[PDB]
DNA sequence: ATCGATCGATCGATTTTTTTTTTTTT
DNA sequence: TCGATCGATCGAT
């Protein structure tokens, strides 16, 4: 329909006649700045935005969006043989080319790639959805948002493979762009022509190319899936210089071109003219939980100082966590201790784990699943599962074929990936019988031993654990005791730092309090009125991260009394014969909480009153049935 | 060509056929070369009608004959004595009443169901074997189900439904020993015989099919 | 261009284009002038018989290319009427839409081959999608002539059909973008089975579809279709024969938008809404064939109410209840399967797929890896029933705990982490351990399961049957009444104001509103919950007052919400409070 | 001028697997 | 795309 000549001149004019003066100090050539940047051998891929091509022309402002495959290759050979501006031996490919001509069937300029171009639409055009890519999205560079899943690692793709007969020194060019091909016969040359002087040519990657070639799987948002449907997926082939531009768990926004795919093979199942398509892209601007929306890619001090001195309190950060009810204040703050932690060292070679793991016991209506489902959202890199929501292999590693290689590698479960954070579990008792050993193993941290292949199954899990389960028929029968009313492994009950049971007996005036508390969750969408300024989650995210980097010392001036505190601890529970267990690991636990609590001081000034809260914390953690 | 839906399973056949192959170990099969059927009394008289006006005439002339029911209370046993009030409603169980559905849901229970338990030595077994003998029915007793048949043809690897209270959907069923078969297979039959909507919900199928069957129960009490 | 009659047939379908009926209506302001661009025109065979009978019943006897001739005539017409939208240079298949012969999937039987006919059956196997390969505007820079080559296959038309080194060895850059593509689909149907002879197995069919028709319901509904027959492959010329169906428009037969819903039916609803004592009617509406609940079962039939917060979390809005010795509890659930939409009974003995899948595949035509469906997502935004509950295993119960209470399903089948949106309710049936018993020993422990569920469910409750010697003749009176039109006009009624159809038609607006809470529920609910947790456990009822929690609030608000939908009072009152709460007490 | 060996154009022949739901016995 | 089939062809004899 359109021409390849005046169009060529128009795009050259665009390349040159371009000093788009968006503001003051813009009187030079933007694409000419990019040109000399190519001349630096610094930049190797230009990104393009419609505003330039919005103001220049209109054809190719709408002509390239549907094809994207010709005008780019014209752009390629346009700039490939434009040398307006050394050194030769700097790039491994170019230095191998200059090896090969310093040593000295025409070479293409496709061999000397040496620079690329992508695109960048204007106004991430819109969030077009993986479902709605209907029968008009062939070739069109469409903007869409998806969800990442099951990423693999960088692989080198090939474009041009050269042989050499070794009898005529032939340097053949056998370029390839698909997946499969075959090389050429022994002598497809003229010196090595039908004349008998022929050997057999052989490949040399030296004067050949390779390319970054990453592959991942792409799953749906699970927010716009149909009402009675199931999540779908699509495949990625992110080429060029964007390999390693996604991670498992990034709500990414990918912009590229849909294309078809020919899985060449058996002409009956395949070869049915059914088009098992796939995707192509250039630009990965992940708008959710990536380098863009999350800064520091939290330690940036100046931007937060204005709010830092703007407030000075702790409980203000306390009840800002799940602030839609009232009650259970002392649980939330210590839970916030779980997010930070921050006690790391290598003392005497032995590494100490600083991830608190606590449970929730007793559930005649407490909102047990609420704190878990909330903090698993706010807590970056969280998960959630239940008793029969997953088998043992669902929690641990697994196996699956690999589209990158097919190595049949191991992929892990929820706990396999939630390390350096907190994996949430609910209703622990009915999880499984052998599962208790599976959670017994994390108490010797960074140790996930499996018998899947049963060889080593080594793995480094550095996760916390947010446990929560229910009592059996009844809730502390008048004669029953711990390990009697509960039917959990008491050895498992031993390996925690804080045990947490939540029992609510009738309180004739607290019920009306919560009734007016939660009923206002429904007439509107915000609980705390005019009594304190609960903090935004987003500022919470950085305010927690800044506290982590202190790693204070320990006060010897109170070490003399921390042991006395352990004395009164182990004695006032020991005054009776058969109270619940009181463990010798308490002194290894009390040290681990006061540190993270001082982390939010960011001061290395752990004080005598610092543990004064921890003492009552463990004090009430037990003796929860006295009244 | 024209003989599908000519034979439902569970019948006695005469057959005219031919034994020919398809491909030295090669395979068998047979077809119909003009089927007909059986006359074990009425060996095949189970769905169709070659009965004639003569037969309808003899029938309805038997019907108005008002000495047929007390005639039929002595029909089952040309070898057993007595036990007549036991017998006046082993024959009505076959006949069935009315399956009256209505504008609301109430597809009320059509057929009837039988019970008996007693000391041995009164000819339970022969009587139930005879009720099997005399339109269509089957018989097991204990040891069999609570599950239905979600197996898999090793060809194609799917979850087909082979489906045998199915096989009495107009026939009936008789069993002995509801006693000496424990409870893991009584609940599916708890359900079937009150609503007849035999449900299925195992894998990704919810085809709650149905079957209208009655039931007969012998027993053995201790001591 | 084959036999010359084909073009007579072209002009004979043009002979539909005479005057106002089709030359006026059917062509012009029909899809593209009205700019919907759904290529398929709407045909009705009856007018065709009323114009050209040889061209009417030539179609329902043969369809070699009459569809293609319809399309040729349509493009020839619209190219004249409005060439601006004549830029879709493809076949433009059309309706054939509209009881000549409507046999079942069981009776697509060795004839109708080469015919265009009707089928009924189950919406099932809502399945995978792919695009289709059409024609591609190739290109050679050496010569710069953008040639073309169309590709066919039998499932589109009769005939059967990429270029490299085309002319003598010149260039070929296969130009996409101007290369086009349809949408493609495959799924099946099953006989709606209750016409079965259960001495036999209900049989099956195979159907194929095309572009602008794709994936138009969920597997578990009832449907009608009207399509044609084709059969390609070898048949001892190499091995026997197979079937497939096309040539159709879709017809679902369980909707309300199918109804011509103008502003008058809503007007009758909102007029009659002012009548106050209608709840007691609609309770006596649902079960006209049985004493006995349904005042609230109604609210369960109203889904619920969803409540979210800014960028925080969300809740589940719906209700779940159940209570009884044998002999009208295992016959009160078939008021759901065939009263209201999306209703699926389950067994009481069926494992491995209440929400499980098993994800089994075996070398599909394409690369179908691993997935199957379940039995709850089928019931999204509605209801489920079961019979024989307590006899269910203690395996899959915890899956019920999770997916009920958390209001989301975020599961994995050992291969793939999974997430979806299933936000439904459920029932079952009831049986005590020891038969005829709920009263002398205790009210509790006659049920025998975890006390966690009554939080997951809503109600500790009771259900029995007998009476003493005075009222026994009164139940005799009612039983004899159960065992006409007289004195149900003492029940001032009509079979249109109280019915099934109009009763169903009061779904749309009661579910479209969002009857917010005011404020005057608050002090009432608080003082009442206070009294509830205080003094429900005295005077013969101490042990039947255990399962209280702080969950009666979400139920109460579900209830007053639902009751606020049955009359559409965009507000909430104390009378709604009473009518919502009297059940709990 | 007869005949065998080697070349080469012509012909036809191959490409389906991992979970589940009942079942017997400890 | 791989393999033997068969028919033709080029020096020897
Ligand atoms: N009342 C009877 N009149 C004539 N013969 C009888 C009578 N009762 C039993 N018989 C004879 O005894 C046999 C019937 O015994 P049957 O098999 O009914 O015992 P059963 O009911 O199976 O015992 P159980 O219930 O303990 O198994 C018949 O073969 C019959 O010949
Ligand atoms: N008030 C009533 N309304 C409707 N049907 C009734 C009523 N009273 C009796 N019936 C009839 O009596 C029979 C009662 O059996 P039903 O189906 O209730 O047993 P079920 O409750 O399912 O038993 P189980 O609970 O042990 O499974 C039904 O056929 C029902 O139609
Ligand atoms: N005071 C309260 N404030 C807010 N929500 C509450 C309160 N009391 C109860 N709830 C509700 O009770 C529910 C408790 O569910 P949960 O206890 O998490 O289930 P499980 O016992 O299985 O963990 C919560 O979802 C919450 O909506």
């Amino acid at each position: 329909r359109r021409d390849y000549a005046q169009d060529r001149e128009s795009i050259k004019t665009f390349l040159s006649e371009f000093c788009k003066c968006d503001d003051d100090g813009k009187k030079e050539f933007v694409y000419g700045s990019q040109l000399v940047k190519l001349a630096h051998r610094e930049q190797v891929l230009i990104t393009i935005d419609l505003d330039d091509l919005a103001e220049f022309n209109e054809s190719l402002a709408e002509a390239v969006v549907d094809n994207c495959r010709r005008y780019t290759s014209i752009f390629s050979d346009v700039i490939a043989e434009l040398l307006p501006s050394e050194v030769h031996a700097k790039d491994a490919l170019d230095v191998y080319i200059e090896h090969r001509l310093m040593m000295e069937n025409s070479f293409p300029s496709e061999l000397m790639k040496r620079f690329e171009v992508g695109f960048k639409p204007l106004s991430t055009e819109k969030a077009h959805s993986i479902r709605e890519v209907k029968a008009q999205h062939i070739g069109k560079l469409v903007t869409v948002r998806g969800i990442v899943t099951r990423c693999t690692e960088v692989k080198p793709m090939m474009v041009v493979a050269t042989y050499t007969c070794d009898r005529c020194g032939s340097e053949t060019y056998q370029p390839v762009n698909s997946l499969s091909f075959t090389p050429v016969h022994d002598c497809p040359s003229d010196d090595c022509r039908v004349n008998k002087a022929g050997g057999r040519l052989y490949l040399q990657t030296r004067g050949s190319k390779f390319v970054k070639f990453q592959e991942v799987k792409m799953q749906e948002h699970s927010d716009q899936v149909p009402v009675g449907h199931i999540p779908r997926s699509m495949t990625i082939m992110c080429r060029g210089e964007v390999t390693r531009m996604a991670q498992p768990g990034d709500h990414i926004v990918v912009s590229g071109v849909f294309l078809p795919l020919m899985r060449t093979g058996f002409a009956q199942m395949i070869q049915g003219l059914l088009s098992e398509t796939f995707l192509q892209a250039h630009r990965i601007i992940c708008i959710n939980k990536n380098d863009e929306i999350s800064d520091k890619d939290a330690e940036l001090t100046p931007e937060e100082l204005e709010e830092l001195a703007q407030d000075d309190f702790y409980e203000r950060l306390a009840t800002s966590l799940a602030p839609e009810i009232y009650g259970h204040l002392d649980v939330k703050k210590a839970l916030l201790l779980l997010l930070v932690g921050g006690v790391d060292k290598r003392p005497d070679g032995m590494k100490i784990r600083g991830n608190i793991n606590i449970c929730l016991m007793g559930d005649p209506g407490v909102a047990k699943s609420q704190l878990l489902g909330y903090i698993s959202r706010l807590a970056v890199r969280s998960q959630y599962t239940t008793g029969r929501g997953s088998s043992g292999v669902g929690l641990t590693a697994a196996v699956m074929k690999d589209p990158l290689t097919g190595e049949m590698t191991l992929e892990g479960g929820a706990l396999v990936l939630a390390d350096q954070g907190v994996c949430c579990i609910d209703e622990f008792d009915k999880m499984a019988d052998q599962d208790r050993t599976a959670i017994h193993e994390v108490m010797e941290q960074q140790t996930i031993s499996i018998a899947k292949a049963g060889i080593m199954t080594t793995l480094n899990a550095r996760v916390s654990i947010l446990a929560a389960a229910n009592p059996a028929f009844g809730r502390y029968n008048p004669r029953r005791t711990v390990e009697q009313n509960i039917q959990l492994p008491a050895a498992l009950l031993s390996r925690f730092d804080l045990l947490w049971l939540i029992q609510d007996k009738p309180d004739r005036d607290n019920d009306l309090r919560l009734a007016k508390h939660i009923t206002y969750v429904h007439s509107h969408s915000k609980q705390p009125p005019t009594r304190v300024k609960a903090l935004d989650m987003n500022l919470m995210r950085r305010y927690i991260n800044l506290c982590k980097r202190k790693n204070p010392t320990i006060p010897d001036e109170l070490t003399d009394y921390i042991v006395g505190a352990y004395v009164e601890l182990r004695r006032e529970a020991r005054n009776q014969k058969d109270m619940t267990f009181t463990s010798a690991r308490n002194l290894l636990g009390i040290l681990r909480l006061s540190t993270a609590l001082a982390r939010l001081r960011l001061s290395d000034s752990v004080e005598k009153d610092d543990v004064a809260e921890a003492l009552r914390l463990l004090e009430m953690s037990k003796d929860s049935l006295n009244q | 060509r024209s003989l599908c839906e000519r034979v439902v399973p569970g019948n006695r056949v005469l057959i005219q056929g031919i034994y020919s192959i398809r491909k030295g170990v090669r395979a068998p099969y047979m077809r119909v070369v003009g089927i007909t059927v059986d006359s074990e009394g009425a060996g095949a008289i189970s769905r169709y009608s070659n009965i004639t006006s003569d037969e309808e005439e003899h029938f309805r002339r038997m019907a108005a004959s008002g000495d047929i029911y007390e005639r039929l209370s002595q029909s089952l046993a040309p070898s057993i004595f007595g036990s007549r009030d036991i017998k006046k409603a082993i024959t009505c169980m076959l006949f069935g009443g009315s399956r009256k559905r209505l504008p609301d849901g109430l597809c009320r229970r059509g057929d009837i169901n039988v019970l008996l338990l007693g000391d041995p030595g009164t000819a339970k077994s022969q009587l139930l074997k005879f009720v099997e003998k005399v339109p269509i029915a089957v018989y097991t007793s204990g040891k069999g189900g609570l599950t239905a048949s979600v197996m898999k043809d090793p060809q194609t690897r799917n979850f087909v439904m082979e489906g045998a209270m199915v096989l009495a959907d107009g026939g009936v069923v008789c069993i002995d020993e509801f006693d000496k078969m424990r409870e893991d297979d009584r609940v599916a039959i708890h359900e079937a015989m009150e609503q007849q909507t035999i449900s299925i919900a195992k894998a990704g199928i919810t085809t709650t099919l149905n079957s209208r069957c009655s039931v007969l129960a012998a027993a053995n009490s201790i001591f | 261009e084959g036999e010359q009659f084909i073009k007579d047939i072209q002009r004979e379908y043009v002979d539909f284009l005479d005057d106002e009926e089709d030359q006026g209506i059917y062509a012009g302001h029909v899809k593209d002038m009205i700019a919907e661009k759904s290529k398929r025109l709407i045909v009705n065979v009856n007018d065709l018989k009323r114009k050209n009978p040889q061209r009417a019943l030539g179609l329902l006897s043969n369809a070699a290319d009459e569809q293609l001739a319809f399309g040729r005539a349509l493009k020839e017409y619209a190219s004249t009427v409005d060439p601006g939208y004549a830029k879709m240079h493809e076949d433009l298949f059309v309706g054939f839409e509209g009881g000549n012969r409507h046999v079942t999937p069981r009776s697509l039987t060795s004839i109708y081959l080469g015919n265009m006919v009707c089928v009924e059956g189950i919406v099932t196997k809502v399945s995978l999608i792919r695009p289709k390969v059409v024609r591609s505007v190739h290109y050679c820079p050496n010569t710069r002539k953008v040639m073309e080559r169309k590709y066919t296959d039998l499932t589109s038309f009769e005939a059967v059909p990429y270029p490299t080194k085309d002319e003598d060895g010149n260039l070929l850059e296969t130009e996409y973008g101007l290369s086009v593509y349809k949408d493609h689909q495959t799924l099946t149907i099953q006989e709606m089975p209750e016409k079965a002879p259960a001495g036999q197995l209900p049989r099956s069919v195979d159907i194929v579809c095309d572009d602008d028709l794709v994936d138009r319901c969920k597997p578990g509904d009832r449907v009608q279709i009207v399509g044609s027959y084709r059969c390609l492959p070898g048949k001892r010329g190499s091995g026997t024969f197979r079937t497939v169906l096309l040539a159709n428009n879709i017809s679902l037969l369980s909707k309300e938008s199918n109804l011509d819903i103008s502003r008058e039916d809503i007007m009758l609803c909102k007029k009659l809404a002012k009548n106050n004592d209608i709840f007691e009617l609609l309770s006596k509406s649902l079960a006209p064939s049985i004493g006995h609940v349904k005042q609230a079962i109604l609210c369960l039939l109203l889904g619920g109410v969803e409540k979210i917060l800014p960028n925080g979390t969300r809740l589940r809005g719906d209700i779940n209840v159940l209570l009884g010795d044998p002999s009208a509890k295992s016959q009160l659930l078939r008021y759901v399967l065939n009263t209201a939409p999306r209703a699926i009974p389950t067994t009481g003995r069926g494992s491995s797929g209440v929400g499980l899948t098993a994800a089994v595949t075996t070398d599909q035509e394409t690369g179908e890896r691993r997935l199957e469906a379940g039995a709850m997502v089928l019931a999204d935004r509605g209801v489920v029933c079961i019979d024989e509950f307590d006899k269910m295993s203690d395996i899959d119960r915890t899956a019920i705990h999770e997916v009920m209470e958390q209001g989301r399903v975020t599961i994995s089948k050992a291969g793939i982490h999974a997430s979806l949106n299933a936000r439904c309710s459920v029932l079952a049936a009831a049986n005590p351990v020891y038969g005829r018993y709920d009263q002398y020993k205790t009210p509790m422990e006659n049920i025998g399961l975890q006390d966690s569920l009554l939080s997951r469910f809503d109600l500790l409750f009771v259900m029995l049957d007998v009476i003493d010697s005075d009222v026994d003749q009164m139940i005799s009176d009612h039983v004899v009444r159960m065992h006409a039109l007289l004195h149900g006009k003492s029940r001032q009624r009509h079979e249109k104001i109280l019915s099934v159809e109009f009763m169903r038609k009061y779904i749309h607006i009661a579910k479209c509103m969002k009857p917010k809470l005011g404020e005057q529920a608050c002090e009432a609910i608080a003082n009442e919950y206070s009294r509830l947790r205080s003094q429900e456990a005295v005077e013969t009822d101490v042990a039947r007052t255990q399962p209280i929690t702080a969950r009666t609030l979400e139920t109460l608000i579900r209830l007053s919400t639902a009751h606020a939908r049955a009359r559409m009072s965009k507000s909430v009152t104390i009378d709604d409070a009473h009518a919502a709460i009297e059940l709990v007490q």
